[PDB]
């Protein structure tokens, strides 16, 4: 099988195969909803930017009436890329190869010579950009090929409740700054998407050296040893879309070393997200997340770098990285919040640059058929976890273990299962049977206190 | 714009040979004691591709950059390659540069505006290479009968790199 | 559906599809005749060069007889390379590996140790490195891996009344300089094709500033301009085979500056090629021309450039260009239209080096699925074409037009679909009824 | 037909397509017994190396008991490989992304936070590294995936009658030394094995200057001169699974100018092998061996580089390139015998490289459709070939000669026709028939002497 | 011919590498004006494979070649990549210049021939990078403002050229 | 530990770019006669790849080496390229080499220890390309109104060769 979700683990095909991968474009990158941007990205009638949906090119522009529109990159006579710059204010773009003219929304505006050489008997309706269903949610924009898929809203589902807490936060949310990051990294895309989705465990391992040089709170991390009850520590979330993450508690800005004025700007706003949201989410809001936005989008809260793996092929990765600020944040805590994002998690990152070859190495070990034809294990806190009284979802007890890896496959496996929306849709009740444990929670919270 | 002689030329090139030498073989603590100024920038912006037509301006330091550095910030970088177990880095990766096209020009005070192209070839493991060009422009200033650098912009000529980091010095 | 022609439009995956491109290989390249060279490239006996045939290599080879022969360049005993020199002169070709010597036509006609290792029980015969069926067209050098091909004549068919005009002309024809330049393009081989056999539209709008400096006669062309009646100025031809090309009248020099030799050669020639041929081509043989012969082949008559596009897989190619000049110009007017064709359409033409990008984006845009589930319009000027009361083929009102793009993937249909030649040939009465316009040049020229 | 037996022809598609690739991988790589290495090159308890078979990646590790085990280069966890050292000496190797600890045979044997994160209900014995048969011939290593494969001793079977001479000889026998060049060559992994296991045919047409130039025994090969008796100066051989060499009389020494300590070796020893192995055996002793273990090992005794073809699909290889030596030579013959191999035959041998041409374009020219649909020929020398009265399997009269060729394509045809080990078991007293000239050696030797 | 003293050597590397800032920054039309004689030939030939055996000359002038131009060819050539407007330009591509082992020897009345290794890696757009390598045959004249060539010779090392164009100068 | 002055670092200097035109133009009897000792050791070390904690010693001249030669294995070795029809060099390949960071110290009995970066571009047939990168650790002594090598060291960055062969001298 790719995926066992009775027993929490995967085929190495998963990594490797080109028809798992083609399967992957028509049923999750083709149907689900992807990360485009922000509007800060396109903050200004006319402003655009060009970016990827899996291995499309697409133009996000920012209409004159203030909506978001996106399509294609890609011309309707012979197909030439449209646009190559990587952002811009234009109130239309020309295809360079003839000069058809693209209206904000993919319309065909103008096409040179139409009497003289078409004899205005061109069919321009017929010959716009290929348009892609955008919507929007607290600023953040995303993208849909299938017409059928749910609302965004929906998509997100129950981890609205989760994102709520910092995109919408003290009133002001939170904004990506620009311009992003750009590399190559050939590793398949699952790999980091996972790594970011709950991969607490290898933090310790492998980023021993940047945390014990930071020191600070998140420092005893450092060697993976048994001295700390990590358990008290955080948590672990999965929701029915896939969606995840896990927390370290109060340790939001542990990885910035000049943090003043996140740190202010947090211990200031904190008590309307405790009157708002509650105290449960205000424990979220003050602490350290490493999240995943089924499939490919990515973020650190508190250490606050955002990253889309887009895919090229089974193989390998482009890694876009933005920084994510609340807007109500100062203009200079905003520019030191990325200066620190940047340094820890970017392409010269003193943690990042730790994790490429547990990326690649993963993927290209399969190039061995008796190695490909084993499988991976994802069971740490197996039953550690159910459905809790006041959080959404399934929670596990420790942002150390794989609760988040097992919803993410179990939603990568349905979602790979299925025809179309409707027979997704048609399973929404019944999700997270696969955390058997009912009443984990329920037992932990009577005895506990 | 006063290009400098002969024999300063021959001493800026003296020392950017020093560096590179110090890069090689992971010096790079005496490189940061003897060849960088306690009041360093080190800035490395990110450049997007835009039309000839848009009228911004070109990043500054309040801007993305996969750089931008003081002393300490620096040091802290300095030591993940020098004290840290980092495996990735068990054994060190190769690095050799070749840097050209070294041009020197006397400003105000004894400091230099030197302008540089610099080629980094990269190997690791059985197989991995990868390969980065760059444009520096640093201020240098003579510190006796060396010089130290104390604001170096490093130009990526790449808009999407193609390798796992930039985790290396230039 | 890969190619529509009743509505003019091609499926994007003709530019990116894998199994598209192996139909190609069967159906058009291993069928069709490929252009190989001209001999000029291999005047006197024995001469030779190395070239491909898509994505086989082959020697092309002058022999003693006189007579021209082709092989596939690959030994008979564990397949290596037989000759790696891009031209020369050989009176046999020896296999670095183990020594076996072959002829000129290939043939295996020594082996080290026949009598001693052998004891001389190889049959020779049998063991002929692979023949290449060779025919020529007016010095020009077709090659066919098909038997059952129609001869090259048959194949050029009505498009030799086009190309006699140039070919022949005065009386001295044209012929080819080479060595070729050759580079890697990142892009399918149909879009540099399509571009040459009637890209006219393309001309003004990428090549603006290249004809607002070169001035004089094209620069009118520069940002294509609405006010200006081009269908006064050209016309378009596509043919049965799939062969086509627009021609922009009375300017056949115009993208060169030092033309003296070349303006006067035309001059010159003329009256002739009225005589011989007609007003009619006279036209022509003044205009500047864009063609693709069918599949790979183009080239501009008048800036004089001449590519073979050589594939290799359905994102690459391997463009090789040489210089087309007329046999009876002067040596130092044949240097200085092969400076000109170069500057202008070499590897680094100040026109070719603008077009890189047009031919690859519209390749690699196409790694996108819900980009290559799109398609591409060729409908410019549909319904204003048909049979001309003079011309062969359908001609077209303007070289700015894509009539030539409709009958080059209306050919391309035909043999994707056809399981041979004689189900292609079958075709020839009808194979136009895609042109509805029967009778738009008898009503236009009333 | 990708292999002709009974006119000795190959299809150009063996050497390109990717199917055929496929089907050695199932039925020949995965399969067959493939080369490791040698004891020397892990000489005490806790040494290792790190090896292909084919693709896949492997360790393998001298025990404490001094037995040998093997296993896949790759963790259990998410598939990280395990150990990046080209060798060495652990008694454990550790997964550089989260800690997993591996044993000396693949085991785990620990993971970081068992208790704490795993709470002991991790199931260790389940995710070992996977592992691979090793045996032993002479201290030559091999590995194996198929539990239905034969010993290692009937692998090799009649071959066993040779290398004895050799692997055993006066009593010590040969070992490894390394480490090992490692090249990429694009081409088949085919070429270069029938090029070492029988091809005499090339070396006085491609290496005629590297022969001028040294001079002595060899020399007079340059230019394949037809006046030479090629036929009283050497044999071919070939063995029922597809195993074998030339050998050309008393040169065994001919490629090494700085020869004293390995040509007063020979002579030191050539006695004893006399005497338990027979002049027939001494002569081998005292030649020069063009050799191929099948598939994919070769070597030249005498000149004493050692080589395996590791393929990277169909067209391309990674080259590791040793030197083998007599065990009982002098340490200052043994360095001897390495620079005289390196000099000739390393990744700048002035005989190696004039060879690298003749594999990639032998590869290569099969892009072409109507290329690769031809064939090659392989027929030099047949039916002055048979079974010979002292020599087991089929003996070809010269080391110029295709014997050889013919033994292996006709053993790769055997290989990849069969479904399993029993169905090539079932062809045991039938293998030869494809060689016709039964009595071939008897009128020969009879009419001799 | 006698190689060029250590300080004349200095003054012709000092030269090529304001030529090459130059090239990077897109001074094409002072190139031409401070450094390129009026009666330049810039000549890149083809040069064909062919057997050692082979007994024919060499490319001349008169035979095929990639560049082969006078001032005013190349005047026409440098405005391309000025006004362009040239679509694969918007915005121009990058290119970075790798000048290595520069050898003079003096050839009489004030002239020196000049041989010179040259690396050219390119980047365009997101991900596009080329490499190429050539050697340069120089005829170098004095002037009163140092040095113009007024011969140059490129030697391509690549037979097909692994690149969309050959659109830059050395 | 004492660097060379830069009147005897352009003379190192000018004798490297003489080497590099000699092996470009395949004139290696005349590099052998003027640029090479007769107790040349010619030392191309092979270096595995080691964990860090492996306490084990460097590769020696009694290890395995791609090259470890004297002046008559060297002689050897360039005859090849002429003693010999060779046909993978019919016509030769064309190689090309980029040296850098030269860096020269005085060691002692007038004996000089040089330290280079080598970058090594190669190129045959019609698409065949290949790179190399090599640290080079040279011994030189002072020969007439040059140099000649007596002991080279080249340490190569990658450990699986990605070429054919290393048929080339540096
Ligand atoms: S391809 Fe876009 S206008 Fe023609
Ligand atoms: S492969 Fe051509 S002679 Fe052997
Ligand atoms: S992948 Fe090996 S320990 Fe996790
Ligand atoms: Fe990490
Ligand atoms: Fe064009
Ligand atoms: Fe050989």
């Amino acid at each position: 099988t790719l995926v066992d979700t009775v027993n929490a683990s995967q085929s190495r095909q998963v990594f490797w195969d080109e028809d798992v991968y083609a399967l992957e474009i028509e049923r999750i990158f083709s149907r689900a909803w992807l990360m485009l941007g922000h509007e800060s990205l396109v903050p200004k009638p006319g402003d655009f930017i060009t970016t990827y949906m899996a291995e499309d090119k697409v133009i996000l522009s920012h209409q004159s009436d203030g909506t978001f529109r996106a399509f294609i990159n890609s011309c309707s006579h012979r197909g030439n890329q449209i646009c190559h710059a990587d952002s811009g204010n234009a109130k239309a773009f020309v295809c360079n190869y003839h000069g058809w003219v693209f209206g904000q929304d993919g319309s065909l505006v103008d096409v040179p010579l139409e009497s003289r050489c078409y004899h205005n008997s061109l069919d321009k309706q017929k010959l716009a950009a290929k348009s892609v269903r955008v919507e929007t949610y607290k600023g953040f924009i995303f993208g849909c090929h299938d017409p059928e898929a749910p609302s965004l809203e929906d998509y997100l589902g129950e981890f609205r409740y989760y994102l709520d807490t910092i995109w919408e936060g003290a009133g002001g949310g939170m904004e990506l700054l620009g311009p992003p990051m750009k590399s190559l990294l050939q590793c398949n895309w699952k790999v980091p998407a996972e790594n970011f989705i709950g991969d607490g465990y290898h933090v310790g391992w492998t980023h021993a050296a940047a945390l014990s040089q930071i020191g600070g709170e998140l420092a005893g991390l450092a060697g993976n040893r048994a001295d700390i009850p990590f358990d008290d520590l955080g948590l672990q979330f999965t929701t029915r879309h896939g969606h995840g993450f896990g927390v370290i508690d109060n340790a939001a800005a542990g990885l910035h070393i000049k943090r003043e004025g996140w740190t202010k700007f947090l211990e200031d706003t904190r008590g309307e997200v405790r009157r708002k949201f509650g105290p449960e989410r205000e424990r979220l809001y003050l602490g350290h997340w490493n999240c995943s936005i089924f499939p490919n989008c990515s973020f650190l809260y508190g250490t606050n770098t955002f990253k889309i793996w887009h895919p090229r092929g089974p193989h390998e990765i482009e890694v876009w990285t933005y920084t994510i600020v609340p807007r109500d944040a100062d203009p200079a805590t905003k520019s030191m919040i990325q200066r620190e994002a940047i340094r820890t998690f970017g392409t010269a990152g003193t943690l990042e640059s730790d994790d490429g070859e547990n990326m690649s190495s993963a993927t290209y070990i399969n190039r061995g058929v008796i190695t490909r034809n084993g499988r991976m294990n994802s069971t740490m806190g197996v039953g550690y976890e159910g459905p809790h009284p006041v959080y959404p979802g399934i929670v596990g007890i420790s942002f150390i273990g794989e609760t988040s890896y097992r919803g993410f496959y179990r939603f990568w496996k349905e979602m790979i299962d299925a025809p179309d929306w409707a027979s997704v849709k048609a399973n929404d009740d019944t999700w997270d049977s696969v955390f058997p444990n009912r009443n984990f929670w329920n037992e932990k919270l009577n005895a506990a206190e | 714009q006063i290009p400098v002689t002969p024999d300063v030329h021959y001493d800026i090139e003296a020392h950017y040979r020093a560096e590179v030498r110090m890069f090689q073989t992971g010096q790079y603590r005496e490189w940061l004691q003897g060849m960088v100024a306690e009041d360093i920038h080190y800035w490395m912006p990110i450049y997007e591709q835009r039309l000839t037509r848009d009228r911004r301006p070109d990043p500054t330091p309040d801007d993305a950059a996969i750089y931008n550095d003081d002393f300490g910030e620096l040091k802290q970088r300095v030591e993940r390659l020098y004290s840290g177990q980092v495996w990735m880095e068990d054994p060190p990766s190769k690095i050799r540069y070749f840097v050209s096209n070294v041009e020197a020009f006397e400003a105000g005070n004894g400091e230099l505006d030197v302008l540089s192209n610099i080629l980094v070839y990269r190997n690791r493991r059985q197989t991995e290479v990868t390969v980065h060009t760059l444009g520096r422009e640093d201020k240098l200033r003579r510190d006796g009968n060396g010089f130290k650098v104390f604001r170096r912009k490093l130009i990526l000529d790449a808009r999407v790199t193609q390798d796992k980091n930039l985790y290396f010095f230039c």
